[PDB]
DNA sequence: GGTCGGCGCCCGAACAGGGACTG
DNA sequence: CAGTCCCTGTTCGGGCGCCG
C-alpha cells in the first residue's frame, strides 16, 4: 500500500480494553451487492485490505442510500470499539451563519468528492477496524477487510479530517492572506474582493494545491454562477435565505410528528420572524411513547396554522456590513414567549430567533428580558463577535428602577427605548418604610408535618384579626396563607410583619407570573394595593404581634 | 538547554477537559498575533485532535496599559496538581507583607518563557483559539515552556528566582518580596518617593537577567468594616423590630448579644410606626451591644489548611460589602467597596472590580486566593465577566441567590 | 437505515443544597 | 442536636432539526 501525501494522526485505545469482537448482523441481498461493488473498488484504490485469521477483531455493518444519487454509502457499526477507543477533543466549536459574510466581490463553492476516503488512518490502528462481509449464502466464510483510511462511522474520522484539511489550507492561506475561506469538513466557501479575472486564477490554483495532497475538486460540484448553495442556504450577490423547509401535515398526529415539526420550526425561526412552538411543545409534556398518536389542541391547532402561514411569503436575509452598528430588538410574543430580530438596516433583517426558556417557578418579565438578552448577545458574538445595541420594550426608568434595587447583580448593554407593546413594566412596588396611617398585620402560618393541616392568620394593632383552618398544607404554604388573607382583609396601605423568610424572598423578587396558585392570587392582590410595606422579625423572641399569632396558629 | 522539573499529576485525576466559551473580535484577533508570535519564539506549537485535554484562553488589558495579554483560564488545571505546588517547591509566606506601607506588584511572567516544561505535561497545556461565525476550526495549540498563569510555574521557577532576588535581597535586607503567579509583590516602609526608585532598580535588575509593570497598593491604610447600629433619638415599633432582627443576626457571631429588653419594648400589638419610648434597661441593652460589636470575634484565626471563603453583598448606590472567613460567623476580615468603576451604571464592572480587590488583599494577607460567593445568576455572570478582567490570576467562584434578610452589614 | 461529530430546542428525571421543625 | 422534607435550582440523558 502506497503512502499518502498527508500527515497521519496517532490513535491510540484506552489502556486496558481490546479491539471490537461482535458479530455481523444479517443483510438484506439488495445491500450485500451494493456492499461487495463498493468493498471490491476501494480496495483497488488501497482504501480498505483483506486480513487473514490473525486479526481476531470484527465489527458490524451495512450500507444505506445516498441522497439523490443512486449511489450508496458505506457505513460502520463501531459502537463497541468507540467505547474502547481513545477520547477526541473536536474542533468544530460551532456552525456558520451567513449573516456573519461579508459581501465580496467574487464567491466560489466546491465540495471534494468522498471527503473521508482522501484522509490516510494511522498505521497501529487499523488491526482494530477489522468487519466482516456476509455473502450471500450464510456458509460462505465471507471477506474479511480492514480499513485502511477514515471509517465513516468511527467517532475519531471528522475530527481528523477537519484537523488535516486546515493544515493543508495554511500554506495556501499564508500566501493567499486576503482569500477568506470558510472551512466547514469538506466544502469551502472561496470569496475575495480581487477581480473575476484573477479571482478564477487563485480557483485553480486552489484546485492544484488541494490536488498535490489528494483532495478532488470535480467539475462537476463546482459553482462559479449565483445563486450558491451553501450550508442550507442560498447566496445571492445582494441577499440570502433558507432553502425551502417542507412541514409534515398528517391527519393522525404521532409524538414523533411533533418533533420533527417542532424541530423544523426552530430551524425556521432563524428568518422567519414571529414564530411560536409554545403550545405544540405543550403536548410533548409527560408523554410515554414516541409513536403515541396526540390529538391536537384547540390551541395547538391555531399556532400551526399561524406558522404555515408565515412560510407561504418568502423572508430573505442580509449580509454583514463592518462599517454600520449592529441592532437587536426584542417583542413580547407571549406569556413566557420572546422573539428578536438583529439587523443593521431596517426591515433588512440579518437573523431572528426566539427566547421561551421558564427558569425558577417565580419571574418577573424584567427576569425573562435579562435571560433573552443574554442568549441574544452570546449568539451574536459567536457569529460577529461584538454585542449589538439593544432596542427593548421596557422604559429607561423601568428598567432603573429595576437593577438599583435588586439584590442580585444584573445589567444590560447599551440599549435604547422603543416605545412597542406590550412594555415591560414592574406591576407593583413595595415600599421602603412603613405607611403612616396603615393598619399593621402581623401573620405567621404553622402546620403540622404528620397531619398536613395547619392554621393562618394575623393579628392588627387596630383589634382586628383572623386565623382560618387549612388541609394537606405545609409550613411553607401557610406562611404565604397568612400574608394572603392580610392582603384581602385590608384596605388599600397596608403593613405587614411576617417571620417567614421563604415568604418575604418570593415577594420581595417582584414576580408577575408563577408556577404556584397561592402566589398568583397574591400577586393579583399586590396589584390592587396603593402602597404595601413588608418587614421580617424572628420568630419566638416575643416580638409584638407576631408572638400572638404563633401562638393561634400554633395548632 | 535547560533541564525539565518532571511533575505528574494528582493520583487518579486525568487532565482538564472544558471547553472554550465565545470571543469576541478583539480577543481573537490579539491571540492569533500574540500566538504566531509565540510560535516563531518557540514558546508554543500546533497540535491535533488527539489530545483530549483542553482549557478556555482570552486576552485582557490591565488597569492604564494598551497593550493585549494572553491569558489561560488554568483553574481546572491547577486543582488537578495541586500537591506539586504545596508539598514538593512550596513558596512561603511573609506575614510582614500585609504591614508594609506601600507595595507594588509587577508582571513578572514574561520570564517564565526562558525555562522549557515537561515534555510528559505538554500534553495538558493544550487550548484552542476560536474563529469568529466559526470561519475556521479550532486553531489549537500548546505550552514548550513554562506557561503563564500555572500554579507550577512560580515553583520550578523558585530555585532561579532567588539566586536573581539574592543580589537584591541582600543589598536591601528590610524589603520584603513574594512571588505569587505571574505577579511580583514588593514591599517596603520607604517614603512613596524612593520607593518608586527602588521599583526601578529592581525592573533593571530583572531586565539585565531577561524580563514590566507597575501597580500601587497600600496595605497598612486597608480597614475593616465593622458592624454598626444606628444611632437615633426616636425609635418606631419598626426601627425597634429591624433593630432586633440585626442584633439576632449578629447574636451567631457574638455570643454576648442579647435582646431580651427590647422584646418587651414589643409587647403590646402596635402599630409600626407608632413612636416607642425606650425604658431604663432597654437603654443600657442598646450601649452594651454597641460595645461587644467593637471588640474583636472570640476565637477567630486563620488556619492554613482550610480553604479561604469570600462573600459579597450588594448594597445599592455603589456600596459593596465583603466578608472572608474559613469557618462559618468566624469572619477573618469585613470591609466595604465604595464609588468603583461602573458606580451607578454597571453591576458586573464593580462585582468585577471588587472580586479583583478582594482577592489581591487574600494574597497580601494571606498567600492564598478566595472561593467566591457572588450575588450574581451563573448566566449573568459567564457572559460579561472576561469584559471587565484586568489580572493575571482567576479565583474560583459560586453563585448564590440569597434575599436581604435584614442589613447586617450595611446601615 | 438504525455510523460518527458539531450546534440548536424542549422535556423529565436525577442530583443538591439551604431552611424550618423535631427526637 | 442530627434527622427529616419542603422548596427551588441545576445538571444530564434523549428525542427531533440542521450541516458534512
Ligand atoms: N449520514 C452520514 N453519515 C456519515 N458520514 C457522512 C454522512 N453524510 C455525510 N457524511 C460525510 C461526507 N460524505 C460524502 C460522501 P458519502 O455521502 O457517500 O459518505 C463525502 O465524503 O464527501
Ligand atoms: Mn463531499
Amino acid at each position: 500500500v502506497p503512502i499518502s501525501p498527508i500527515e497521519t494522526v496517532p490513535v491510540k485505545l484506552k489502556p486496558g480494553m481490546d479491539g471490537p469482537k461482535v458479530k455481523q448482523w444479517p443483510l438484506t441481498e439488495e445491500k450485500i451487492k451494493a456492499l461487495v461493488e463498493i468493498c471490491t473498488e476501494m480496495e483497488k484504490e488501497g482504501k480498505i485490505s483483506k486480513i487473514g485469521p490473525e486479526n481476531p477483531y470484527n465489527t458490524p455493518v451495512f450500507a444505506i442510500k445516498k441522497k439523490d444519487s443512486t449511489k450508496w454509502r458505506k457505513l460502520v457499526d463501531f459502537r463497541e470499539l468507540n467505547k474502547r477507543t481513545q477520547d477526541f477533543w473536536e474542533v468544530q466549536l460551532g456552525i456558520p451563519h451567513p449573516a456573519g459574510l461579508k459581501k465580496k466581490k467574487s464567491v466560489t463553492v466546491l465540495d471534494v468528492g468522498d471527503a473521508y476516503f482522501s484522509v490516510p488512518l494511522d498505521e497501529d490502528f487499523r488491526k482494530y477496524t477489522a468487519f466482516t462481509i456476509p455473502s450471500i449464502n450464510n456458509e460462505t466464510p465471507g471477506i474479511r477487510y480492514q480499513y485502511n483510511v477514515l471509517p465513516q462511522g468511527w467517532k475519531g474520522s471528522p475530527a481528523i479530517f477537519q484537523s488535516s484539511m486546515t493544515k493543508i489550507l495554511e500554506p495556501f492561506k499564508k500566501q493567499n492572506p486576503d482569500i477568506v475561506i470558510y472551512q466547514y469538513m469538506d466544502d469551502l466557501y472561496v470569496g475575495s474582493d480581487l477581480e473575476i479575472g484573477q479571482h478564477r486564477t487563485k480557483i485553480e490554483e486552489l484546485r492544484q494545491h488541494l490536488l498535490r495532497w489528494g483532495l478532488t475538486t470535480p467539475d462537476k460540484k463546482h459553482q462559479k454562477e449565483p445563486p450558491f448553495l451553501w450550508m442550507g442556504y442560498e447566496l445571492h450577490p445582494d441577499k440570502w435565505t433558507v432553502q425551502p423547509i417542507v412541514l409534515p401535515e398528517k391527519d393522525s398526529w404521532t409524538v414523533n410528528d411533533i418533533c420533527k415539526l417542532v424541530g423544523k420550526l426552530n430551524w425556521a425561526s432563524q428568518i422567519y420572524p414571529g414564530i411560536k412552538v409554545r403550545q405544540l411543545s405543550k403536548l410533548l409534556r409527560g408523554t410515554k411513547a414516541l409513536t403515541e398518536v396526540i390529538p391536537l389542541t384547540e390551541e395547538a391547532e391555531l399556532e400551526l396554522a399561524e406558522n404555515r402561514e408565515i412560510l407561504k411569503e418568502p423572508v430573505h436575509g442580509v449580509y454583514y456590513d463592518p462599517s454600520k452598528d449592529l441592532i437587536a430588538e426584542i417583542q413580547k410574543q407571549g406569556q413566557g414567549q420572546w422573539t428578536y430580530q438583529i439587523y443593521q438596516e431596517p426591515f433588512k433583517n440579518l437573523k431572528t430567533g426566539k427566547y421561551a426558556r421558564m427558569r425558577g417557578a417565580h419571574t418577573n418579565d424584567v427576569k425573562q428580558l435579562t435571560e433573552a438578552v443574554q442568549k441574544i448577545t452570546t449568539e451574536s458574538i459567536v457569529i460577529w463577535g461584538k454585542t449589538p445595541k439593544f432596542k427593548l420594550p421596557i422604559q429607561k426608568e423601568t428598567w432603573e428602577t429595576w437593577w438599583t434595587e435588586y439584590w442580585q447583580a444584573t445589567w444590560i448593554p447599551e440599549w435604547e427605548f422603543v416605545n412597542t407593546p406590550p412594555l415591560v413594566k414592574l406591576w407593583y412596588q413595595l415600599e421602603k418604610e412603613p405607611i403612616v396611617g396603615a393598619e399593621t398585620f402581623y401573620v405567621d402560618g404553622a402546620a403540622n408535618r404528620e397531619t398536613k393541616l395547619g392554621k393562618a392568620g394575623y393579628v392588627t394593632n387596630k383589634g382586628r384579626q383572623k386565623v382560618v383552618p387549612l388541609t394537606n398544607t405545609t409550613n411553607q404554604k401557610t406562611e404565604l396563607q397568612a400574608i394572603y388573607l392580610a392582603l384581602q382583609d385590608s384596605g388599600l396601605e397596608v403593613n405587614i410583619v411576617t417571620n417567614s423568610q421563604y415568604a418575604l424572598g418570593i415577594i420581595q423578587a417582584q414576580p408577575d407570573k408563577s408556577e404556584s396558585e397561592l402566589v398568583n392570587q397574591i400577586i393579583e392582590q399586590l396589584i390592587k394595593k396603593e402602597k404595601v410595606y413588608l418587614a421580617w422579625v424572628p420568630a419566638h423572641k416575643g416580638i409584638g404581634g407576631n408572638e400572638q399569632v404563633d401562638k393561634l396558629v400554633s395548632a | 538547554p535547560i533541564e525539565t522539573v518532571p511533575v505528574k499529576l494528582k493520583p487518579g485525576m486525568d487532565g482538564p477537559k472544558v471547553k472554550q466559551w465565545p470571543l469576541t473580535e478583539e480577543k481573537i484577533k490579539a491571540l492569533v498575533e500574540i500566538c504566531t508570535e509565540m510560535e516563531k519564539e518557540g514558546k508554543i506549537s500546533k497540535i491535533g485532535p488527539e489530545n483530549p485535554y483542553n482549557t478556555p484562553v482570552f486576552a485582557i488589558k490591565k488597569k492604564d496599559s494598551t497593550k493585549w495579554r494572553k491569558l489561560v483560564d488554568f483553574r481546572e488545571l491547577n486543582k488537578r496538581t495541586q500537591d506539586f505546588w504545596e508539598v514538593q517547591l512550596g513558596i512561603p509566606h511573609p506575614a510582614g507583607l500585609k504591614k508594609k506601607k506601600s507595595v507594588t506588584v509587577l508582571d513578572v511572567g514574561d520570564a517564565y518563557f526562558s525555562v522549557p516544561l515537561d515534555e510528559d505535561f505538554r500534553k495538558y497545556t493544550a487550548f484552542t483559539i476560536p474563529s469568529i461565525n466559526n470561519e475556521t476550526p479550532g486553531i489549537r495549540y500548546q505550552y514548550n515552556v513554562l506557561p503563564q498563569g500555572w500554579k507550577g510555574s512560580p515553583a520550578i521557577f523558585q530555585s532561579s528566582m532567588t539566586k536573581i532576588l539574592e543580589p537584591f535581597k541582600k543589598q536591601n535586607p528590610d524589603i520584603v518580596i513574594y512571588q505569587y503567579m505571574d505577579d511580583l509583590y514588593v514591599g517596603s516602609d520607604l517614603e512613596i518617593g524612593q520607593h518608586r526608585t527602588k521599583i526601578e532598580e529592581l525592573r533593571q535588575h530583572l531586565l539585565r537577567w531577561g524580563l514590566w509593570m507597575g501597580y500601587e497598593l497600600h496595605p497598612d491604610k486597608w480597614t475593616v468594616q465593622p458592624i454598626v447600629l444606628p444611632e437615633k433619638d426616636s425609635w418606631t415599633v419598626n426601627d425597634i423590630q429591624k433593630l432586633v432582627g440585626k442584633l439576632n443576626w449578629a447574636s451567631q457571631i457574638y455570643p454576648g448579644i442579647k435582646v431580651r429588653q427590647l422584646s418587651k419594648l414589643l409587647r403590646g400589638t402596635k402599630a409600626l410606626t407608632e413612636v416607642i419610648p425606650l425604658t431604663e434597661e432597654a437603654e443600657l441593652e442598646l450601649a452594651e451591644n454597641r460595645e461587644i460589636l467593637k471588640e474583636p470575634v472570640h476565637g477567630v484565626y486563620y488556619d492554613p489548611s482550610k480553604d479561604l471563603i469570600a462573600e459579597i453583598q450588594k448594597q445599592g448606590q455603589g456600596q459593596w460589602t465583603y466578608q472572608i472567613y474559613q469557618e462559618p460567623f468566624k469572619n477573618l476580615k469585613t470591609g466595604k467597596y465604595a464609588r468603583m468603576r461602573g458606580a451607578h451604571t454597571n453591576d458586573v464592572k464593580q462585582l468585577t472590580e471588587a472580586v479583583q480587590k478582594i482577592t489581591t488583599e487574600s494574597i497580601v494577607i494571606w498567600g492564598k486566593t478566595p472561593k467566591f460567593k457572588l450575588p450574581i445568576q451563573k448566566e449573568t455572570w459567564e457572559t460579561w465577566w472576561t469584559e471587565y478582567w484586568q489580572a493575571t490570576w482567576i479565583p474560583e467562584w459560586e453563585f448564590v441567590n440569597t434575599p436581604p434578610l435584614v442589613k447586617l452589614w450595611y446601615q
